RNA sequence: UCGAAGGUGGGAUCGGCGAUUGGGACGAAGUCGUAACAAGGUAGCCGUACCGGAAGGUGCGGCUGGAUC
RNA sequence: CAGCUUGUUGGUGGGGUGACGGCCUACCAAGGCGACGACGGGUAGCCGGCCUGAGAGGGUGUCCGGCCACACUGGGACUGAGAUACGGCCCAGACUCCUACGGGAGGCAGCAGUGGGGAAUAUUGCACAAUGGGCGCAAGCCUGAUGCAGCGACGCCGCGUGGGGGAUGACGGCCUUCGGGUUGUAAACCUCUUUCACCAUCGACGAAGGUCCGGGUUCUCUCGGAUUGACGGUAGGUGGAGAAGAAGCACCGGCCAACUACGUGCCAGCAGCCGCGGUAAUACGUAGGGUGCGAGCGUUGUCCGGAAUUACUGGGCGUAAAGAGCUCGUAGGUGGUUUGUCGCGUUGUUCGUGAAAUCUCACGGCUUAACUGUGAGCGUGCGGGCGAUACGGGCAGACUAGAGUACUGCAGGGGAGACUGGAAUUCCUGGUGUAGCGGUGGAAUGCGCAGAUAUCAGGAGGAACACCGGUGGCGAAGGCGGGUCUCUGGGCAGUAACUGACGCUGAGGAGCGAAAGCGUGGGGAGCGAACAGGAUUAGAUACCCUGGUAGUCCACGCCGUAAACGGUGGGUACUAGGUGUGGGUUUCCUUCCUUGGGAUCCGUGCCGUAGCUAACGCAUUAAGUACCCCGCCUGGGGAGUACGGCC
RNA sequence: AGAAGGGGGACCGGAAUAUCGUGAACACCCUUGCGGUGGGAGCGGGAUCCGGUCGCAGAAACCAGUGAGGAGCGACUGUU
């Protein structure tokens, strides 16, 4: 509207918020994974989600999510972290890759056999 | 009172919507030329110029079909004073995919889309009459 | 003469931590009240001032986004 | 980030450069840059190109190509036609190393490789066989440029992991209504082919090429004797038995193609959303079945699209987010009718340019494709010449319609100052007069008995102006009526008397601007925040009652905020009617006295046509149809809050 | 706020004979005076630039502010 006013003040695209701040440019960031514990998700879920405090090589501390049936995690551990939303936990915005430098692939895994870590057979 | 071409188009559109059989407005050479183009295109009936109290007034009589049907589907000014619209011969505007007529102001005078494309000279697209 | 580097000095600007402290968001099934939605029990809002555990209350001026004869 | 600059801007005379030039120098002027964003801060190699998108556009600059900048950091000169002079020099700093302690040497952002960081990216290979470059008369030499090879599914393309009969409805598994069906012609069994693998052989084009000889005497040419390929014994061809040597991956609730059972029972768990799991889960793990792709399939990271949720294309602003409180006006944008000129915008042709590859059409070659070659488009543009003035525009004119001025009337709580009036409340004084008054739903606090309430008369004082008074009038908005006088603003009507586009909007900027509040002095009847007592209530920091301070008032300043609302920016043109009111004018019906009806202008209400709207509703006083200008919005909180800045 | 913190300062020569600025003699007109204009002698003053010279030191001896930051109290000059 008002081409003269548009000439005086052009349009501006919406502001953007980045979603990979902790990784800051890396699809996977190598972390430390200290103090593995378990918390409770939001009200209408009533579960016990296994989480951890992992500090990346980019020197940021975030709370990640551990997928699969159980884990071998412990105090500081040689782990890889990828992005992902949990939709139940307050502010967990990253997920640890299962089948990485330290953590093992989820045993007894036969379906989808790539996520959570699973060799075919050998 | 800006863009007398727009005022003329708006008056014609309002009269056509209100089923008026007669319009009156002060006369100008550009409006007379536009009336000539409209008469040639067949969207309107006869037009004439009559001397009012001050200046001259241009008079257009409209045409209606068999029922209360309007030959003029609508009007749309194109080259507004806020932003002028200029078109060349290779990219002349198309109205209704050829079923509409756009007035083109070239060095040969006021011309329609097809006639202007025939002679290959472009200019300012005054409006779409379709 | 100019001239890199270096020294001395007052400033300029951008960050980090900080005893202590203010407000905000979310949590559970806590405590104290019922301010709004009905004329919500004293109609509700808007600007300002003052007061009080808290929501809020009062005055001044305005609106109906309420009613009345 | 609102003020930047002093060789800075210019001039003069010299100096300097290959060359103009404050490039340098001596003197003179005070200038130069800035709201079209200088100066300052953050970020960044630019482009041809690449990705996405129908396009416009949004993202990006990696292969390759063009340029630029750099060579441990910082500075400088020389040689030379030509220097960021990576493998040149001088100096300062850091680092590393040798040393006899006096002193010296060094820079992989060349190829290969090492250490370190990261989720992560490769051989210390061959050859100048071809091309380019440098040195000679050459023969020849060098070339980590280059031509290749080696590693990686890293990306594109292509081919295989077989095929012909098969209901033994293999066995089984699975589901199970115990009947059956699914896996499923795929299998076994009979058979055909050997694509790519394995083994042996031949064997390249790439070289109308370069050397030593024969015609040529050397200039030009073919001829053969010899040799020259890293690739490479490689491509490719041939010969041999054998389906024999070869598939996996993700999903199956809606988006979106794919359901049953087992275990589990808010637990294990999954998930992009919303939703499933707390005892019959097509959503969890598992089994079967299905879907889709394939030597790849899913996740993560980012961009484009869906998103018309930054809208030129292609949005809105009465109530969903959105019109500054109002007005004036700087720049700016935009503009009535008509004549002539220019041809700047506009448009046409022509010429030059717009590198190549890459994008597309059409072909040609690798068995095909990927890949590559050719012809034409692309290269949206720019410069030059030659045509037009239809529109915008420059100039020169003209007109009155816009706008403004003129004259005659009209209405008005428009505003400021000064003087002045009545009612009422309160208070004071005196008279009459005695036991209550006030207050509520009920009371009590309170007042009087020391003479109250009530009644009369007089006086003092401040505030506000009943009736008129309304649906009305005026004002840009806020607002405006007791009366009189003085000064002053604006509007409307009529004549067309005069000028002649002098108009509209208006970033910033400026002025005005309810109530509350602030400063200084005055004033204070009544009301009345705060405060106090009484009453209600569990509590009552309130609603009710009794009081009562600032304030409300005046003078001059300040503050600039309201639901400052028509929740609707200003200006103009057009788009049925019906019915009230206000100010004018106008002929007629002109006495039908009617101050009525009819015509026009300026407003103010309601109802209603078309049209618009999600609806409510708007509807000539638009939220309808168009144009010009300004302001504002991109989910809700956090928040109109923090920091900074102005007052 | 003299915030703080910096730079220069001696002598000789030249610019430089109106260089500049102070006053204004000889000599220049008229209403002749204790008059006016021009004029520039002699005599004093200050500053700057360039070149040179000396020393350990150029404000030369005497003379002549120390400065900054945080609190408490009283506003301040004053009085005891
Ligand atoms: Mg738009
Ligand atoms: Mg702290
Ligand atoms: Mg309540
Ligand atoms: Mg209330
Ligand atoms: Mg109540
Ligand atoms: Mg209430
Ligand atoms: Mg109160
Ligand atoms: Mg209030
Ligand atoms: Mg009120
Ligand atoms: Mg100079
Ligand atoms: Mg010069
Ligand atoms: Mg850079
Ligand atoms: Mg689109
Ligand atoms: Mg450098
Ligand atoms: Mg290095
Ligand atoms: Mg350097
Ligand atoms: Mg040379
Ligand atoms: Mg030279
Ligand atoms: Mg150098
Ligand atoms: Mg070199
Ligand atoms: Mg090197
Ligand atoms: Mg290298
Ligand atoms: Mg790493
Ligand atoms: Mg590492
Ligand atoms: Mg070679
Ligand atoms: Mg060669
Ligand atoms: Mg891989
Ligand atoms: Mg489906
Ligand atoms: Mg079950
Ligand atoms: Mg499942
Ligand atoms: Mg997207
Ligand atoms: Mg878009
Ligand atoms: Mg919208
Ligand atoms: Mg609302
Ligand atoms: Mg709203
Ligand atoms: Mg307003
Ligand atoms: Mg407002
Ligand atoms: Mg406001
Ligand atoms: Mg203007
Ligand atoms: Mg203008
Ligand atoms: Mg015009
Ligand atoms: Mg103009
Ligand atoms: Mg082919
Ligand atoms: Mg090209
Ligand atoms: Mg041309
Ligand atoms: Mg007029
Ligand atoms: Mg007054
Ligand atoms: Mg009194
Ligand atoms: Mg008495
Ligand atoms: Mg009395
Ligand atoms: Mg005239
Ligand atoms: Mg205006
Ligand atoms: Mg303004
Ligand atoms: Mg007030
Ligand atoms: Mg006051
Ligand atoms: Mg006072
Ligand atoms: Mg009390
Ligand atoms: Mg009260
Ligand atoms: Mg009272
Ligand atoms: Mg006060
Ligand atoms: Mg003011
Ligand atoms: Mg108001
Ligand atoms: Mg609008
Ligand atoms: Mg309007
Ligand atoms: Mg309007
Ligand atoms: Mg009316
Ligand atoms: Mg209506
Ligand atoms: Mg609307
Ligand atoms: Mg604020
Ligand atoms: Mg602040
Ligand atoms: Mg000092
Ligand atoms: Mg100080
Ligand atoms: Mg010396
Ligand atoms: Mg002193
Ligand atoms: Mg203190
Ligand atoms: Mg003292
Ligand atoms: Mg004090």
């Amino acid at each position: 509207p008002t081409i003269q006013q548009l000439v005086r003040k052009g349009r501006r695209d919406k502001i953007s918020k980045v979603k990979t701040a902790a990784l800051k440019g890396s699809p996977q960031r190598r972390g430390v994974c200290t103090r593995v514990y378990t918390t409770t998700p939001k009200k209408p879920n009533s579960a016990l989600r296994k989480v951890a405090r992992v500090k990346l090589t980019s020197q940021v501390e975030v709370t990640a999510y551990i997928p699969g049936e159980g884990h071998n995690l412990q105090e500081h551990s040689m782990v890889l972290v990828r992005g992902g939303r949990v939709k139940d936990l307050p502010g967990v915005r990253y997920k640890i890759i299962r089948g990485s430098l330290d953590t093992q692939g989820v045993k007894n895994r036969k379906q989808a056999r790539s996520r959570y870590g699973a060799k075919k057979e050998k | 009172m800006t863009d007398p071409i727009a005022d003329f188009l708006t008056r014609l559109r309002n009269a056509n919507s209100a089923y008026h059989d007669e319009v009156s407005l002060p006369h100008s050479k550009l409006k007379a030329n536009i009336a000539q183009i409209l008469k040639n295109e067949g969207y309107i009936s006869d037009f004439r110029t009559e001397d009012a109290r001050v200046g001259k007034s241009l008079v257009i009589q409209l045409k209606y079909g068999p029922s209360r049907e309007r030959s003029i589907a609508g009007l749309r000014r194109v080259s507004k004073p806020g932003l002028r619209v200029y078109a060349k011969s290779t990219n002349l505007p198309r109205v209704l995919g050829g079923l509409g007529v756009a007035i083109i102001s070239t060095s040969s005078g006021l011309l329609t889309d097809r006639q202007a494309a025939r002679q290959g000279v472009g200019g300012e697209v005054l409006a779409y009459v379709w």
